[PDB]
RNA sequence: AAAGUA
RNA sequence: GCGGGGUGGAGCAGCCUGGUAGCUCGUCGGGCUUACAACCCGAAGGCGUCGGUUCAAAUCCGGCCCCCGCAACCA
RNA sequence: CUUACCAACCCGAUGCAAACUGCGAAUACCGGAGAAUGUUAUCACGGGAGACACACGGCGGGUGCUAACGUCCGUCGUGAA
RNA sequence: UAACGGAGGAGCACGAAGGUUGGCUAAUCCUGGUCGGACAUCAGGAGGUUAGUGCAAUGGCAUAAGCCAGCUUGACUGCGAGCGUGACGGCGCGAGCAGGUGCGAAAGCAGGUCAUAGUGAUCCGGUGGUUCUGAAUGGAAGGGCCAUCGCUCAACGGAUAAA
RNA sequence: UGCCUGGCGGCCGUAGCGCGGUGGUCCCACCUGACCCCAUGCCGAACUCAGAAGUGAAACGCCGUAGCGCCGAUGGUAGUGUGGGGUCUCCCCAUGCGAGAGUAGGGAACUGCCAGGCA
């Protein structure tokens, strides 16, 4: 179990996050994805953060 | 002795022996040693009778083996509880079905077969009948 | 574009009648031409097949595709995947100027030069040879070689048989031996 | 001594739960195997782990089609 | 192969065309001509049809196998499909790529009227 | 400072 | 039964964890000496046995053999 | 050149397999329809339990030695009662 | 569907190895070919999946589920007819509906991965959010609700924080 | 109406291979060019576009031919449900179901919709 777990924050500011896994390791980049927000209700960016 | 290069698998299911054999005709020489009965050949019983039919023959002809010894038979060692596994391999053996051919002799009289399939059933567990080829 | 009016103002007929062929497309023809380099040395320095393609390039005047390693060899201590070669494959104009630039002006300039194979075909009409040293071809300044390069050059042909593959080489005077 | 095996996986209760000419309401699960053993012919589904499922009311029906002489299951409208 | 590499590319499309229930407009091109079908979703009787192997289409035309023939047999099937009243259809570009020739026909359907 | 034997 | 082993002539590293393996002594050649030894220089020499896995095994896995160390008990 | 020779591949012939299958039953099981028979024998909900040491016999098997009044499953019968 | 019956594996991996559109087809051998060899890259032929599948085995896979490339985040949020499988706690399959999205000309496909292992109840607490609560009242603390985190509790339905 | 060809299906080897022959008006194929729309991890090979001089060589279609694949009885045999029996590891009897393999033999597919050419 290397990979470790982190979240997904939303950038719409409402506080929403998804979480996922990640190799660390292998990829130090940091994870950015287009995700439904619930709150505002609509596809926005999310960006990683600590678990 | 006879006994497999290799297997799949080292240990086997008892089984049963239910059934009438296949390969009951003389197929390449023109004598043969014939199963009557049901059982199992142990492969140093197929290599007696095989020593005791060619010494009889004095080398002479061709001699065929139609069965092979391919079924490992396991067994405790002495002084051991039953459970914790299933024994080691200790011999192996063919299963014999009445009709089988064992054994077929090619380039010696009839006479002389008869006798040297006489002395190799002596060493055998399951009765046996002289066997010729036939046309059809 | 002159060794192909060669091909169809003169070799059809005479391989028509040698082989008293009765459709024309029944006749052999040139359908392409494959250049190769066996680059094995590049596993070390990656910058050897850089160069190796440069040449390819250069002889050809058509840009090479790298090839990989189709699986993993012990052997060559390559894994699959691995680029060792390089490849150029020539139709058309660019096929016949390159044959008629190897006829008459590289081969002719080969190391101890006394014609080529004639058992150098596959069975099935398609010819194969060796270049030692990639000087022989003009684009090549021999003063900047870094270092000595062979290659492959196979010619694939339609034809049926190898001695219908000699006949048309033969044709456009193939330097037989 | 001792034994190296006695491992074993629970049993996963797959098979064939409703057969040639029964009934079945929409969503009704009609096999499940591992792999498309059978394939989904009209008005079944192929989930995700290759379940046959009914899309539509009506009757099962087994049949051997195409090049292949393959197994499609298919519901009739009844 | 050249016709079964084709067959095999148009497999996926045609299986699930006929999972739809669909109606289809296919679409076979060779070098010379280019011809369309509108076929029944079970897939054995032919509604409207159209090609510049027609005399009354291609006397109107040049060529039969460029893209303005191919524009002229896209009308063509789809004026006498919206005659039967079809409108409603899925295109098979039966594994050739939708480009060229083929576009320009199925450009010419949708402009003539038929939905897809 | 270290040098055994015939 | 549970462990640990097995590698140049000898004693011993590396194994773990996949990509030619070392050291001490010994041996061989040369040197120093009247000669030998000591000393000095230079060189050479090899994964217990199969199978398997692997593109590739001293190495991972499963057998088999030889060695070692514990245990083989209560009436 | 020659084989005491060994011979893979392929071709022909012969067997064997719980963890082989280009074939494939009987039964069993699921569903539908129909008659006759059966004190509803079926299902649901609620009050009260006992029981969760089984035994032998037949058939199909693992294990054991196709040893055991042995052992462990499947299924039917009887004992249990 | 049992045995201290016969054999093997897991306690993960992956922002692509996921989605989609378009394309593609294997092993092995034979012949010819610079270095080049049993085996490298090239060409042709035979062959027809004997290959391949991120990792065991089985069932699958050509319309590929196998190989390559472009664009991408459906590895979406709220729900869910109906069904499977469990004593139960649970676990699984699922069309379709609303919102918002990617790929495609379009029909369409997409709620992770060919499928089946990759796991841990409750309690107690931690962090963020919140149109809930707030012990005279306004607040606050604490609590609830939603998202999430901490156990080789592996004797893996987990007697205790601790033998 | 008959012949030939193209497309989409049904069917899924009695339908597939092999061998031999045969067809170009049309259709199909190869084919001819490529500045272009578009394309090659190189190549107009493929995909694509613009065409119509050549050829049915390849491919494809059609015809023929059992060297194969494939299909395949009848009879017997194996197994087996129920009841009964024996010398009971295995069998037999009554009754019901009845293979697989092999044998005789069959066999060079059949067919629907639309379109074009020719008579
Ligand atoms: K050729
Ligand atoms: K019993
Ligand atoms: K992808
Ligand atoms: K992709
Ligand atoms: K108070
Ligand atoms: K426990
Ligand atoms: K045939
Ligand atoms: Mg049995
Ligand atoms: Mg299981
Ligand atoms: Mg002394
Ligand atoms: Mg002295
Ligand atoms: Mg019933
Ligand atoms: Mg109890
Ligand atoms: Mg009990
Ligand atoms: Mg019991
Ligand atoms: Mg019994
Ligand atoms: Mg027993
Ligand atoms: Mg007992
Ligand atoms: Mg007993
Ligand atoms: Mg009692
Ligand atoms: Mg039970
Ligand atoms: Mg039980
Ligand atoms: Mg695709
Ligand atoms: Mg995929
Ligand atoms: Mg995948
Ligand atoms: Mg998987
Ligand atoms: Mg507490
Ligand atoms: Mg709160
Ligand atoms: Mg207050
Ligand atoms: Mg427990
Ligand atoms: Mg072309
Ligand atoms: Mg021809
Ligand atoms: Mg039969
Ligand atoms: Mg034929």
């Amino acid at each position: 179990g290397i990979r470790e777990k982190i979240k997904l924050v939303s950038s719409a500011g409402t506080g929403h996050f998804y979480t996922t896994t990640k190799n660390k390791r292998t990829k130090p980049e940091k994870l950015e994805l287009k995700k439904f927000d619930p709150v505002v209700r609509q596809h926005v960016i999310y960006k990683e953060a600590k678990i | 002795m006879l006994q497999p290069k290799r297997t799949k698998f080292r240990k086997m299911h008892k089984g049963r022996n239910r059934g009438l054999a296949q390969g009951t005709d003389v197929s390449f020489g023109s004598f043969g040693l014939k199963a009557v009965g049901r059982g199992r050949l142990t492969a140093r019983q197929i290599e007696a009778a095989r020593r005791a039919m060619t010494r009889a023959v004095k080398r002479q002809g061709k001699i065929w083996i139609r069965v092979f010894p391919d079924k490992p038979i396991t067994e405790k060692p002495l002084a051991v509880r039953m459970g914790k596994g299933k024994g080691n391999v200790e011999y192996w053996v063919a299963l014999i079905q009445p009709g089988k051919v064992l054994y077929e002799m090619d380039g010696v009289p009839e006479e002389l077969a008869r006798e040297a399939f006489k002395l190799a059933a002596a060493k055998l567990p399951i009765k046996t009948t002289f066997v010729t080829k036939t046309v059809m | 574009a002159k060794l192909h009016d060669y091909y169809k103002d003169e070799v059809v007929k005479k391989l028509m009648t040698e082989f008293n062929y009765n459709s024309v497309m029944q006749v052999p023809r040139v359908e392409k031409i494959t250049l190769n380099m066996g680059v094995g040395e590049a596993i070390a320095d990656k910058k050897l097949l850089d160069n190796a393609a440069a040449d390819l390039a250069a002889i050809s005047g058509q840009k090479p595709l790298i090839t990989k390693a189709r699986k993993s060899v012990a052997g060559f201590k390559i894994r699959q995947g691995y680029p060792i070669g390089c490849k150029v494959t020539l139709r058309g104009e660019r096929m016949w100027e390159f044959f008629e630039r190897l006829i008459t002006i590289a081969v002719p300039r080969i190391r101890d030069f006394r014609g080529l194979s004639a058992k150098s075909f596959d069975g099935r009409g398609n010819y194969s040879m060796g270049v030692r040293e990639q000087i022989i071809f003009p684009e090549i300044d021999y003063d900047k070689v870094d270092r000595v390069r062979g290659l492959d050059i196979t010619i694939t042909t339609t034809a049926k048989s190898d001695e219908e593959g000699r006949a048309l080489l033969a044709a456009f005077d193939f330097p037989f031996r | 001594g001792s034994t190296r095996n006695g491992r074993d996986s629970e049993a996963k209760r797959l098979g064939v739960k409703r057969f040639g000419g029964e009934s079945v309401l929409a969503g009704s699960i009609i096999v499940r195997q591992r792999g498309t053993k059978f394939h989904a012919g009209a008005n079944v589904g192929c989930g995700r782990d290759h379940t046959l499922f009914a899309k539509a009311d009506g009757k099962v029906k087994f049949e051997v089609k195409g090049p292949k002489n393959r197994k499609f299951i298919s519901i009739e409208a009844e | 192969d050249k016709k079964s590499a084709r067959i095999r590319r148009a497999t996926r499309a045609r299986r699930k065309l006929q999972e739809l229930g669909a109606t289809r407009l296919v679409v076979h091109r060779t070098p010379r001509h280019i011809y369309a079908q509108v076929i029944a979703p079970n897939g054995s009787e032919v509604l409207v049809a159209a090609s510049t192997v027609e005399k009354a289409i291609a006397e109107q035309l040049k060529y039969t196998g460029n893209k303005d023939a191919a524009a002229a047999v896209g009308k063509a099937v789809a004026e006498r499909a919206l005659e039967k009243g079809i409108k409603d259809v899925s295109f098979d570009r039966s594994g050739f790529q939708y480009h060229g020739r083929v576009q320009a026909l199925a450009d010419a359907a949708r402009e003539a009227g038929l939905q897809f």
